[PDB]
């Protein structure tokens, strides 16, 4: 079933992070067979902890676990340089022959801030469908407030703040307009706020 | 210190299994378990070479024959309305009579049957190689012959049975051979590398017969003990509990007679019967155990434990064996209480099923003689009743023979007592048996002893007061109508003769106070103990009686004498002078309206054959059966009919009207 | 004359009903000979 | 294939050929849009023992072929109570309870339509001009992609949907 | 010499089940086919040192089978599966082709 | 093993009286295993009572055996002269049989004075060199009787023997025979040989004498 | 009833062995246990042993180291042997039968019925001596007494009968007296009427078994 795992990794690049994983009397509290798995945000598993404290022969940086009583904490030191991924814990459970963890996502703080590179596509002729595409990329952290206007005044359902390859984030915004509101109004300006800065891109039927 | 827990790890077939056995948990809830004792017995650090040499020491069955056996339905379903009885809680308010249904709960019955507890698999040499030391609630049958030079132990539980033979050669090198019977799933746990398949001789779908011995002990036992384990296991599995008990009982009875167990030999059949006694005692306990927390009908328990009680007595006679266990005191209390609800004097006025049920309860509740002698009055009441409704001189029917056999055991028990308070009733029983022992009865019993059927196990002739049954007369009464082989017939005559040996404690009189009036006992032919008189019928004259008649015999042909003894008080000397003649009576009318001959005896004999029949006139019906049939054949001048009266008179009936 | 009948017998003894296990069987710890 | 109803029959393959040793045990672990990991089934090296899940997530038949380097799994689709991404797992070995070798995993109302520096394609995989500029391969998460280029050449989009 | 040995305790060496906490069993196709078990010390204390002593696996398995049978009225089901697995393992190993 | 002590040792009653004999055992024994026997001196013992109560064949109703446990009794009522005997108790329940010391009962009578006779030695005995004079007392009662030899009025001492018969089972009388033995030499040197008898039944001591050689 | 006839030696030397044999008449050995019972004069009634017609023996535990008994069923006889004799073993030896039959083994002993006539076995180192019989001259109610003196014989007993049994009324045979020499001597006197005296003859028949002596002495007046 579920092994409890705490979220909210912390640390100002001090090369140390600690996150627990508590289990039952048949999986964690009474058996020394427990493992973890992080590896990336596009692929989840890689061994990363061979036993309670053992390390596989690829992870030379300080990776270790506690397994004190009915709880298995985790102490990592050398992976404090990248936004890598979530972590998981598992063990041999007599009740159910396997069992996994609730999830602990990780990214390290203190990275240099990056203002976003907002962009926009053309009015996109192709019928009473507009869906204006405003793109946001290369920003940190992943928290921006997007707004739109029609020269003086503001179905939307847009969100996708995932990670990127160059240590940054991304997002998109479409909002599904119609020519009955596109031809009459002069222009539309996609504005983004990242830590209090209005990055604007304006388009018009021209 | 302070044993806590052990973790077991398995890498079998890929996936890693991990188990945790906590010693302190399962050790506090199972007090009769010692893990360190089994760890010591295990010899965990034994090398493979040494384990191999211990493994080859033990004999292994080369071929296991697979036979499909059909086990029967022993214990019936609970009868609707049966009062359930706890063996531990039995009070007089429990079941009223023999007609009200009843059943005893199985769990308290088992707790009382297997009350004792002991070590079943000892640390001795042969068992220690293969078994872990086992200690359970048990019940054993032990016996020894040849003065501790041969011993058999019959330890058993509610799940399996182990019979162990031990032989001492008077010089050393004890030989041990064990046989284990029971459910293949219930067999005890093996030690080390041993496997059960390589040790089972016979096997069924659910039962197994395992043999545990060393090659040297096996080869030594084989010179004098080659049992047929196939048929042995087959009977042990297929037969019901009571049938198997009766089978073993018949074997021992034929062994006790014909002088077989006075000097018991180390024969194959002997040891086979020793094991079968244990199996008989084990099948009852196993049948009770296979119905856990249920209840067993009282009639089934009565039948089975009557058989077991008789079997216990017989093994105590032949081998002086000991049976510890398989005896519930609650069942005895229940039976002895039911014995107070039926009056013995009229036990024969009940149903045949009720008569047999009461008699089984009688021997089960009162297993030892001398506690309640009134039971004899019951058994006599059965016999008397049967004698009234049985066709005269005809052989006993199977049902009647079984009823009289169930009843005969209280009498056999009281005849072996040195002092009794039921002398008159024993006399009546033995007179009735003498009356029932005709030529047809002897012929049927001889045929049953020849063929080995149930007719030879019991007969009223065995308790009869006939002393004129030598070999030359038994061969004349042999049937010879069937195609008999004269070998079984010779052995049957010899066995029938030995069963009547007066050396038997139930064959010498010791309770006919007039048997002392005889001075030449080797010439006694018959004893007729009527009321106020006993007639000593002999071929000799020196009898200290109250009178002396001489019957008509052919010249030079072993004359016949009848000496009456009044009140069983012997005379100061033999009545001298000339023996008085037997008065002939012709004016007796064949038409009678009242029982004028009641209490008399009617003895027909022949001039050159001997005594032929004996009738006890016990009712009007028997008198009319005698007078109004072809019994009186005055055309044959060699047959003479003598009437014996209660005042000691002997008449010769030579005519009627 | 009357029919031959069984000699009368005495009533059964007073069955205990108040005897426990140790008084009937014994020590419960036996050694097999 | 894939993409079946709340009642389905899809045959999944775990074909992995890392070496010439296939005498280990194997497992299936499954993932979904919900961030979580859950185990499903296990077979033995000598395939004499097989384990499955025991809850609202149960599952259905798995097999293995020693002479064809494969383990196989078949599944019924509960859709709502069923996931889509099934990974392979290879058991460690003797006295070790974990997995070492893994796999990439197999594939994914009703089917919709495929399609309708700043080159604004507006929509699976996305590619431009048969990967002319691999460096500027920029696809925003779903759904439009953007493929970076030089501003001078103003005078000199590929999509795939497996349902479509 | 399959994967370890079975040297018998020399007549001054003491062994007790109280000082054993981890037992490792071998399959019929893990080692050469013999049944060997490894008993381990508590793996506790400073530097976490541990001592091991190989022994006959058939005797260990038979011991634990009898242990689990003599107390089957207290098995938690976990130990029930252990009993079934030990019986199957003991049945897999066989003799007289060992000689 | 079992020891049976009888009581009393001696006993004397008159015809018609009732004699009670007792037999005490050193242990307990079943009353069914006990016997009383009557032994008239010179004859084989005759069984009286077996089983401690049952009368044997021929024994009349005036014999009754009772007791149990450790004490048994034999009562003989309406005594007759024929009942003179020694009576024994026996037990046959222990490993060895055992009998009692017995009780000798004598049946009393009237006074019955003796019949004194004297017999001189024969010539045949004198031919061998000795002489024996015989004095006979016949059919007297009680057994207390004094016999004194006088050879020429000299009282003989230390040269005479005597024997008394058992009580006659019909008339309850005794008989004594006294023998005075002398050498031929001493016998020939004396004349008057007499035996003197003193008894309760004699008014005066009766003397029977003879002269050596008279006719 | 059953009758017995016992034969065996009378005088025996100490270190020798006693051998007796009883024969049964009027009955059969089958079914009963026959016993030997000795009685020392004055004292007595000591049980020796018992045997049945098959051979089962039961001896007195005080004599089982010296006593053996055997049977002969073809002759209806049983015999006793007692070795290591002493002067204390002289007694009257009776042989009796149990008053009730005992066929089986697991069976208590019974009472004696009937008894036989006991024979006197005398254990002594002395030798046999023949008796001398002398008359007792009857001199002169009117009834006289005449007798026979049996002197100088050893051992006991002798038998005196008047007229081969034709005269038993008034006969008194006194118990023997043991003389200082070690020899025995008794008298036997009969009281007869003096009318009879003289004319018709009287003879005392004295018989000593060990010495094989038989003397018929006629008693006449002198
Ligand atoms: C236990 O193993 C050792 C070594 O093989 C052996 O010496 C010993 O005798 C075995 N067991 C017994 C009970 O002797
Ligand atoms: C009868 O007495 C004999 C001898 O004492 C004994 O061996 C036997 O066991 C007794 N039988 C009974 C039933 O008391
Ligand atoms: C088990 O370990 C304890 C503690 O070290 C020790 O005292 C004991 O001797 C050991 N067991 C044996 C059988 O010696
Ligand atoms: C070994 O054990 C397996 C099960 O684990 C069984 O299938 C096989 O028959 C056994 N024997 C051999 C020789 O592999």
């Amino acid at each position: 079933s579920v092994l409890t795992q705490p979220a909210s990794v912390s640390g100002s690049l001090g090369q140390s992070v600690t996150i627990s994983c508590t289990g039952t009397s048949s999986d964690v509290g009474g058996y020394d067979y427990v493992s973890w798995y992080q590896q990336h945000p596009g692929k989840n598993p890689k061994l990363m902890i061979f036993e309670v404290n053992n390390r596989p022969s690829g992870v030379s940086t300080r990776f270790s676990g506690s397994k004190s009583g009915n709880t298995a904490s985790l102490t990592i030191s050398g992976l404090q340089a990248e936004d890598e991924a979530d972590y998981y814990c598992n063990s041999y459970s007599t009740t159910t022959t396997w069992v996994f963890g609730g999830g602990t996502s990780l990214t390290v703080l203190g990275q240099p801030k990056a203002a976003p590179s907002v962009t926009l596509f053309p009015p996109s002729s192709e019928a009473n469908k507009a869906t204006l595409v405003c793109l946001i990329s290369d920003f940190y952290p992943g928290a921006v407030t997007v707004a739109w206007k029609a020269d003086s005044s503001p179905g939307v359902e847009t969100t996708t703040p995932s990670k990127q390859s160059n240590n940054k984030y991304a997002a998109s915004s479409y909002l599904s307009l119609t020519p009955e509101q596109w031809k009459s109004h002069r222009s539309y300006s996609c504005q983004v706020t990242h830590e209090g800065s209005t990055v604007e891109k304006t388009v018009a039927p021209t | 210190a302070s044993l806590s827990e052990v973790k077991l790890h398995l890498d079998i077939e890929g996936h890693a299994s991990h188990y945790t056995i906590p010693w302190t948990e399962l050790m506090a809830k199972v007090p009769g378990l010692s893990p360190e004792a089994l760890w010591r017995e295990a010899n965990v650090t034994e090398d493979l070479a040494s384990m191999l040499n211990r493994y080859k020491l033990i004999y292994k069955t080369s071929g296991t024959l697979g036979i499909a056996l059909a086990e029967p339905v022993d214990i019936p379903a609970v009868s609707e309305g049966s009062m359930q009885v706890d063996a531990s809680k039995v009070h007089p308010g429990v079941i009223s009579g023999l007609n009200s249904p009843a059943c005893m709960l199985s769990a308290p019955l088992e707790k009382q049957l297997f009350y004792y507890i002991g070590t079943m698999l000892p640390n001795t040499r042969p068992h220690s190689y293969v078994f872990y030391q086992l200690r359970c609630h048990l019940s054993y049958v032990a016996l020894s012959i040849n003065g501790d030079k041969f011993q058999y132990t019959g330890a058993m539980t509610s799940k399996f049975l182990m019979g162990t033979y031990k032989r001492v050669t008077e010089k050393g090198d004890e030989h041990v051979l064990s046989l284990v019977f029971g459910k293949t799933k219930d067999l005890p746990d093996l030690r080390g590398p041993f496997s059960y398949p390589s040790l089972t001789s016979a096997q069924s779908g659910d039962y197994s017969l395992v043999i545990v011995t060393t090659f040297v002990h096996y080869a030594n036992f084989h010179n004098y003990f080659v049992p047929n384990l196939k048929d042995m296991f087959s009977r042990a599995v297929t037969m019901t509990a009571a049938s198997y008990a009766r089978y073993v009982l018949q074997k021992l009875v034929l062994l006790e007679m014909k002088g077989g167990c006075r000097e018991p030999e180390l024969d194959t059949e002997t040891l086979t019967t020793m094991f079968e006694v244990s199996v008989a005692f084990f099948k009852v306990g196993h049948a009770v155990g296979e119905t856990g927390n249920g209840c067993v009908d009282l009639r089934w328990l009565a039948k089975s434990f009557f058989e077991l009680t008789v079997l216990k007595d017989i093994i105590g006679i032949c081998y002086g064996a000991t049976v510890k266990g398989m005896q519930s005191y609650g069942l005895e209390r229940l039976a002895a209480m039911l014995m107070a609800t039926v009056k013995m004097e009229e036990l024969g006025h009940l149903t045949t099923e009720k008569q047999e049920y009461a008699l089984r309860l009688a021997t089960v509740g009162y297993p030892k003689a001398g506690v309640y002698s009134g039971l004899i009055g019951g058994a006599t009441s059965v016999l008397l009743s049967a004698y009234n409704r049985h066709p005269l001189f005809q052989p006993l029917h199977t049902v009647m023979r079984e009823t009289l056999f169930i009843g005969s055991h209280v009498v056999l028990r009281e005849l072996r007592l040195n002092v009794t308070t039921q002398g008159p009733n024993l006399a009546l029983y033995q007179l009735l048996s003498t009356a029932l022992c005709s030529a047809l009865e002897i012929g049927e019993v001889l045929r049953g002893l020849a063929l080995g059927t149930e007719s030879g196990l019991f007969s009223p002739c065995y308790l009869s007061l006939r002393f004129d049954l030598t070999r030359d007369k038994l061969l004349s009464m042999a049937p010879q109508e069937a195609t008999l082989d004269q070998a079984a017939v010779s052995n049957a005559v010899d066995g029938f003769l030995g069963r009547l040996s007066l050396e038997r404690e139930d064959r010498d009189a010791w309770h006919l106070p007039a048997y002392k009036c005889v001075d030449r006992l080797d010439k006694v032919l018959m004893i007729i103990p009527l009321i106020n008189v006993t007639f000593i019928i002999s071929s000799d004259r020196e009898v200290r009686g109250s009178a002396l008649y001489e019957a008509s015999t052919t010249y030079l042909s072993s004359s016949l004498f009848l000496s009456p003894v009044i009140m069983n008080k012997c005379s100061q000397g033999a009545v001298a002078g000339e023996p008085r003649q037997i008065p002939k009576i012709q004016n007796f009318t064949r038409t009678q309206k009242s029982c004028i001959f009641c209490g008399f005896a009617l003895l027909s004999y022949d001039e050159k054959e001997g005594l032929e029949t004996t009738t006890y006139i016990t009712s009007q019906e028997v008198q009319n059966s005698i007078l109004s049939s072809n019994y009186f054949d005055f055309d044959n001048l060699h047959v003479h009919y003598l009437l014996l009266t209660t005042n000691g008179t002997v008449m010769e009936i030579a005519g009627l009207y | 004359k009357p029919n031959v009948e069984v000699w009368p017998v005495d009533p059964p003894p007073p069955v205990n009903f108040n005897k426990t296990a140790e008084q009937e069987y014994g020590d419960k710890e036996v050694k097999l000979p | 294939g894939g993409l079946v109803k709340p009642g389905g029959s899809l045959r999944l393959s775990c074909a992995a050929s890392g070496f010439t040793f296939s005498t280990y045990a194997m497992d299936w672990v499954r993932q979904a849009p919900g961030k979580g990991l859950e185990w499903v089934s296990l077979i033995s090296s000598r395939s004499s023992n097989i384990y499955y899940s025991d809850s609202v997530k149960g599952n259905f038949t798995i097999s293995r072929d020693n002479a064809k380097n494969s383990l196989f799994l078949q599944m019924n689709s509960l859709r709502a109570e069923d996931t889509a991404v099934y990974y392979c797992a290879r058991e460690a070995g003797g006295f070790h309870s974990h997995f070492d070798m893994w796999g990439q995993g197999t594939l994914v109302a009703s089917t919709k339509g495929p399609s309708v520096a700043a080159l604004g394609c507006l929509v699976v995989t996305v590619s431009w001009n048969s990967g002319a500029l691999t460096s500027g391969v920029h696809t925003f998460p779903a759904l439009s992609s953007v493929v970076t280029v030089p501003s001078s050449s103003l005078g000199t989009c590929n999509v795939n949907h497996k349902p479509s | 010499y399959p994967c370890c040995h079975v040297t018998q305790l020399a007549a001054q060496h003491l062994l007790a089940l109280e000082n054993i906490s981890d037992i490792y069993l071998v399959s019929n196709q893990t080692c050469d086919g013999f049944s060997l078990a490894s008993l381990n010390s508590p793996k506790n204390g400073s530097n976490q040192l541990v001592i091991s002593r190989c022994a006959n696996g058939l005797n260990v398995v038979s011991f634990f089978i009898s242990i689990l049978k003599r107390s089957s009225s207290a098995l938690t089901g976990h130990l029930r599966e252990l009993l079934t697995t030990l019986e199957t393992l003991y049945g897999s190993f066989s003799v007289e082709d060992l000689f | 093993e079992i020891v049976l002590t009888q009581s009393p040792v001696s006993l004397s009653l008159s015809p018609g009286e009732r004699a009670t004999l007792s037999c005490r055992a050193s242990q307990s024994l079943s009353s069914t295993y006990l016997a009383w026997y009557q032994q008239i001196p010179g004859q084989a013992p005759r069984l009286l009572i077996y089983g401690a109560s049952s009368r044997a064949a021929g024994i009349p109703d005036r014999f009754s055996g009772g007791g149990s446990g450790t004490d048994f009794t034999l009562t003989i009522s309406r005594l007759e002269p024929e009942d003179f005997a020694v009576y024994y108790c026996q037990q046959y329940g222990s490993s060895p049989r055992s009998f009692g010391q017995g009780t000798k009962l004598e049946i009393k009578r009237t006074v019955a004075a003796p019949s004194v006779f004297i017999f001189p030695p024969s010539d045949e005995q004198l031919k061998s060199g000795t002489a024996s004079v015989v004095c006979l007392l016949n059919n007297f009662y009680p057994r207390e009787a004094k016999v004194q030899w006088k050879v020429d009025n000299a009282l003989q001492s230390g040269n005479s023997q005597e024997s008394v018969t058992e009580q006659d089972s019909k008339d309850s009388t005794y008989s004594l025979s006294s023998t005075l033995t002398l050498s031929k030499a001493d016998y020939e040197k004396h004349k008057v040989y007499a035996c003197e008898v003193t008894h309760q039944g004699l008014s005066s001591p009766v003397t029977k004498s003879f002269n050596r050689g008279e006719c």
